[PDB]
Order: structure tokens, then C-alpha cells, then sequence
């Protein structure tokens, strides 16, 4: 019957979480520092690119602004809290609180 | 304004990671 | 010097989304009907098992076999009626679905 | 109460899917 390659599954799992959660993981790798995710979350209202690292596990969050337009920044800057433009370190258990904060902050009218 | 969806490891990337660790401000709650 | 197999990546992506979003996809397959996901979403407050199909039409089937009698009682006061039903909705509404579930599991009771 | 986390295709599954399609109540918004 139907056969899914390990590769094909990754693309299906990704595709699901974009529509489900507004999150799209483009790349993952391991290095000496930890495990790293290149990430975009949001909708039509607001998109935020960022990098996620895992290192008791700490999370490192790094905002990526290179792909945003000057406008989008302006909207973003009025949309996002200050700390969300900063590079952060927080414990794993707070990650879903982070994800919610992000999605609310993008959605906020402005 | 509507954001547009964008279409879908280097030494520099590794290095930049190390910097990012060092700069990063620890926070515990949101 | 850090090779990740296709298999290993699926597990790493799965791990991420559980902590990130409160979602965990146990199994995926295709049949003639469409694409199916066995799914548990939630936290310590409230866990809901359900089945997601894509046909774009989305099919949502709640799975109550694993919940305890108590957990049902907590659920039945937590979830809205339609969330116990078997539903069909457009794809574009799937994230609104995700949000309703997360909110409805978190609500105190 | 706190829920407990649970630890990590047959013909029956295929068939159950077909019925679930038929049963499903169409809704367009939440």
C-alpha cells in the first residue's frame, strides 16, 4: 500500500504544523553548542523569523530580522514587546509560554 | 500591512551561535 | 561531523513541537481516504487525543478511549459540545481549531 | 486534576476512517 519515505514524512509533519500552529521549521542541525532550529512563525498579520537553540535544558532565542522589510519592522516594532527583539536564554518548560507570547504579539492590531 | 510568506552548517553559523549564547539575557518567565 | 538521519530528524521535529506547541504526532499514514495523524494535544491541565484527516477538507475525530473516567468529567466541563463531535471543516480554519482546543483545555473548572 | 502524559495501517483503521468521513458534521468557523 501507500509508502512514505523518512524524508517524505518530515515534509508532511512540517506541512501539518504550519497550518496547525503557524510555525515552519526550515532547517535543523546539531553542532558542538547544541541543537538549532531555523524558524518562522506567524500568519498574514505578522511574521517573525528566529533561531532556536537547546543546550536541565536551556533555550536560546535569537530574532532574525534580515528577511523583514523596513515596513514589516515598523509594524513589528509596534506589535512586539521589547524583550522579543532581544536575544534570550530561558528554561525549556517556558517554551510554550514563549510560543504563545509570540503568536499573540504578532496578531495584535496596531 | 500583511506580511508575505517567504519560500522554503557553515563555520560562520557555528561561530554566530557561540556569540548568541554569550550575548543572551537569561529570563525565566514570560 | 554531526550527521542526522531522516529518521532521527522526525524525532527531533516531533520533540520540538510538543514543547513548543503542546502537540504530539504519534503516527502518520496515507490511505485512499486521505492523510491521517494520530494526535495528542495539551499539557498537565488537559490532554485531548484526536485524529486529523486531510482530504481541502479537514476531518477531526475525538479519541476518548485513553481518557480516564475522571479526565472525561474534567474534559466534559472543559470542552465545548462540538469538540466532542466528529467534524469537517476547511483547512484555513485548522489553526483556529488548534487555538480553541488549547484554550478549552486550559480553562479552569 | 492534572492529566498524565501517555507514552509514545490496519483494515479496521481504514474502515473506521470511511465511517468518520460519513459521520462528520460540516462546520466552517470556530
Amino acid at each position: 500500500l501507500y509508502f512514505q519515505s523518512n524524508a517524505e514524512t518530515i515534509e508532511i509533519i512540517k506541512d501539518l504544523f504550519e497550518h496547525l500552529c503557524g510555525v515552519r521549521v526550515h532547517r535543523t542541525y546539531e553542532d558542538d553548542t547544541g541543537l538549532w532550529f531555523d524558524t518562522s512563525q506567524g500568519s498574514k498579520n505578522g511574521i517573525m523569523d528566529y533561531k532556536l537553540g537547546f543546550v536541565d535544558t536551556e533555550v536560546i532565542y535569537v530574532p532574525l530580522l534580515k528577511q523583514r522589510t523596513a515596513e514589516e519592522l515598523q509594524e513589528l516594532q509596534k506589535k512586539l514587546p521589547d524583550y522579543l527583539f532581544e536575544t534570550l536564554s530561558f528554561p525549556l518548560r517556558s517554551l510554550n509560554q514563549f510560543y504563545i507570547k509570540m503568536s499573540k504579539s504578532l496578531n495584535k492590531k496596531v | 500591512l500583511k506580511f508575505k510568506r517567504h519560500k522554503n552548517p557553515t563555520l560562520g553559523e557555528r561561530l554566530d551561535n557561540l556569540q548568541d549564547i554569550k550575548k543572551a539575557k537569561r529570563v525565566e518567565n514570560f
